[PDB]
């Protein structure tokens, strides 16, 4: 039952695809999942005939597109497809989010928003969709609120929702792309960061190299203060537990080694991180620096235009 | 032998190898099982950069020990 | 920090253009800065980028052309981005990489590249205007085998010549909520030309005309060196009004202040830039009638910067940045060149006692 929408994709627009939409009406599930089940090709090209149907210039075009998307991260979501048709369905749906009207994005939002509270996650591939939304609900400036207000109840539900400790690595990457004011970057990095407490260990060090990215553009300084605070509090434990070291302190030097080569390409992030450290009046240098601090500074060094400062610091 | 790699998606993955053999042929397995050239790998284990003429008996590496990895984009 | 980078690159330069073949076994050091690129200004990004290609294409080093297809590459994969700095990157790269192998494959090659960087940035409005400001710049600066020149001007004047010329058709496409009419002829032309410019349906369409101007002085300089300085193809450009709304009321259509303000504030915006180019282009022309008409285009800029200076007093911030009076004065607006100040030459005409002075202001 294929072939009757590339004879309407193919002529006219509007004249033959909407009339499809309100006939058939039996659904639009069954005949997707289960198409990708004998020829995945077909499936790529079948999405291609409703987004030039549905154009949200009316009402029931706008709806079906609703439905469609909310369909579509089901089934993204959910089967144990080809990669292939993945990667080309999410670059499909990612192609098509622009002349949108405002408050349609809301419901697939508060959809992913869910997702991120209960939803089976198994991909973080559904959430390509969240970034790109996000920036086409701000520059629509009229009443939905206006867009900006309901980006920030969103990202507030975002972080103020719980995240499933597995696939939050995902989620934190998602906002990297978004430009964010430095109050929503603020709010989900010290969020993010409370995170750490609550986890297994190895996954922390690429955590903390999406987080970086993104901080390239925000509150930095929030960040090491809370990678300090996590990993000098924790040296204190294992020092009390002597008086679980094989992979800590590998993970350390991994997090030192991402912070450094992160450091390679932004320089503001090496002089806001040493203004952090810097003793100044000497009682800093009794709540600033730990061991793990130290062994920082001293993996920095090797950069030529850092050579001085640091050993000044350690030294005085 | 069975180790582990971890990237900057979190795709824990699993690669088995003998420790004998070199680094170079876990970027060989990276593009076969991940579809990840080498040139563009970098590999770490306990901050330590892995280069490709050595070993896992070199570095001292062994079972279920996890590795990180990063995509060096020399453009981006 | 910058002054130490110019500097170093100031000495690269120095070296590979002295003695090439040394720098040759270094190549893979000089490729190990390709990393930091992000951290560099743009300027010494174009220095840098010459470095390279000066270093790849030499006559000599067709030996070594694997750093050739190296460059090639990276440059196809920094386009093949979405995002502003790397598309831009690449097109800067691959604007001066073009160029200094311009001084017959060869010429295939860098037409296939043109053309390709153009189909990347042929979608994105500022990165397709930069292509044409560094390959202008380029033309500009820079004098080569005028065999590529010829080849690309023939594609340039035909896309501008059928992009936005349209007929002088009193009707035009597009129901604005305007009058639309063909203002800012000279007419001392023949009012019935086939030439005449679809702006502000091209305009409201868009709610390819910000690239306008900038188009136009790439053309000129092409046409330029084609022909040496002639512009007979030309010369009846300047006879064009503009199909736009009535354009003079900026105290009438008050209180009514919605995206119609942005509209007409913006038009007149480009309509500026575009006289600007054009004053850039016809300064050259010692034929006196010719710069009646320039002196007429300063009269109506003056005006015209008059009216759009009440529109913003009137309505505040429906502000155009496209990349308040004081920086709108100097860098949203096109920079004149030094030659326009020929018009120098020319003596005043007072009004009241008895060339006006607020142009004489203007420059």
């Amino acid at each position: 039952m294929d072939q009757k929408i590339l004879s309407l994709a193919a002529e006219k627009t509007a004249d033959k695809l909407q009339e499809f939409l309100q006939t058939l009406r039996e659904g639009d599930l069954t005949n997707l999942l289960q198409n990708q089940a004998v020829k995945g090709k077909v499936a790529g090209a079948l999405l291609r005939a409703i987004f030039k149907g549905s154009p949200c210039s009316e009402e029931a075009g706008t709806l079906r597109r609703r439905k469609i998307y909310t369909c579509c991260i089901q089934l993204v979501e959910s089967g144990d497809l080809q990669k292939e048709i993945v990667s080309e369905i999410i670059g499909l749906l990612m192609l098509e989010a622009h002349h949108f009207p405002g408050p349609l994005l809301v419901e697939l939002a508060n959809e992913f928003i869910s997702a991120v509270r209960e939803g089976s996650l198994v991909n973080g591939k559904s959430l390509e969709l969240l970034p790109i939304i996000l920036t086409v609900l701000a520059t629509k400036k009229e009443n939905l609120l206006s867009g900006e207000e309901c980006k920030k109840q969103l990202i507030n539900t975002l972080c103020s929702g719980r995240w499933d400790q597995q696939y939050v690595i995902q989620l934190t990457s998602m906002f990297k792309d978004v430009p964010l004011t430095a109050e929503e970057v603020e709010f989900v990095v010290e969020k993010a960061l409370s995170m750490f407490s609550k986890m297994n260990l190895q996954e922390i060090p690429p955590l903390v190299y999406q987080l970086l990215v993104l901080s390239s553009k925000g509150s930095r300084k929030s960040v090491l203060e809370g990678i300090i605070a996590f990993f000098s509090a924790l040296d204190k434990q294992h020092n009390e537990e002597q008086s679980p070291s094989g992979e800590l302190r590998h993970v350390e030097g991994t997090i030192i080694l991402h912070i450094v080569f992160a450091i390679k390409l932004d320089y503001e992030l090496g002089r806001e991180l040493v203004k952090h450290l810097k003793v100044g009046q000497q009682g800093d240098s009794n709540n600033n620096l730990s061991p793990f601090s130290i062994a920082l500074l001293l993996s920095v060094t090797r950069i030529q235009r850092f050579q001085d400062q640091v050993l000044d610091l350690l030294k005085t | 032998m069975q180790i582990f790699v971890k990237t900057l998606t979190g795709k824990t993955i699993t690669l088995e190898v003998e420790p004998s053999d070199t680094i170079e042929n876990v970027k060989a397995k990276i593009q076969d099982k991940e579809g990840i050239p080498p040139d563009q790998q970098r590999l770490i284990f306990a901050g330590k950069q892995l280069e490709d003429g050595r070993t896992l008996s070199d570095y001292n590496i062994q079972k279920e020990s996890t590795l990180h990895l990063v995509l060096r984009l020399r453009g981006g | 920090n910058e002054a130490e980078v110019d500097t170093a690159l100031d000495v690269l330069l120095e070296l590979v253009v002295l003695n090439p073949s040394a720098m040759m076994m270094n190549a893979v050091f000089v490729k190990g800065i390709l990393d930091y690129l992000d951290n560099i200004s743009p300027q010494q990004i174009r220095k840098l980028f010459y470095v390279l290609s000066t270093l790849a294409f030499s006559k000599q080093n067709e030996a070594s052309s694997h750093i050739q297809d190296d460059m090639h590459l990276v440059i196809r994969k920094q386009l093949s981005s979405t995002v502003f700095k790397y598309k831009l990157i690449g097109i800067i790269g691959a604007v001066t990489m073009a160029g200094i192998m311009a001084a017959d494959e060869q010429c295939t090659q860098v037409t296939s590249l043109l053309q390709l960087v153009h189909s990347c940035s042929e979608q994105s409005p500022q990165a397709s205007a930069l292509y044409y400001d560094e390959f202008a710049n380029l033309i500009q600066h820079e004098k080569l085998d005028p065999k590529a020149l010829e080849w690309v001007g023939q594609t340039i004047c035909n896309d501008f010549q059928d992009a936005f010329v349209v007929d002088s058709c009193v009707v035009p496409e597009g129901d604005f909520p305007f009058p639309v009419k063909a203002l800012y002829g000279l007419e001392e032309y023949d009012t019935q030309n086939g030439i005449a410019i679809n702006l502000l349906p091209l305009l409201f369409s868009q709610d390819s005309p910000l690239c306008l101007a900038p188009y136009f002085r790439l053309l000129r300089l092409c046409v330029e060196r084609q022909h040496n300085g002639n512009l007979e193809e030309i010369d009846g450009l300047l006879d064009c009004p503009i199909f736009l709304t009535d354009l003079e009321p900026g105290e009438k259509l008050e209180s009514m202040s919605a995206k119609e303000r942005s509209f007409m504030c913006s038009l007149i915006f480009l309509t500026l830039n575009w006289f600007r180019e054009i004053v850039n282009a016809f300064c050259q022309e010692t034929s006196p009638e010719m710069k009646g008409k320039v002196l007429t285009r300063l009269k109506h800029i003056v005006e015209l910067q008059i009216i759009l200076e009440k529109y913003l007093a009137v309505t505040p911030d429906y502000v155009p940045p496209l990349g308040l009076l004081l920086h709108n004065s100097h860098a949203f607006f096109r920079e004149l060149d030094i030659e326009v100040f020929s018009i120098l030459h020319c003596g005043l005409v007072t009004k009241f006692i008895l060339l006006g002075p607020p142009e004489l202001l203007f420059l």
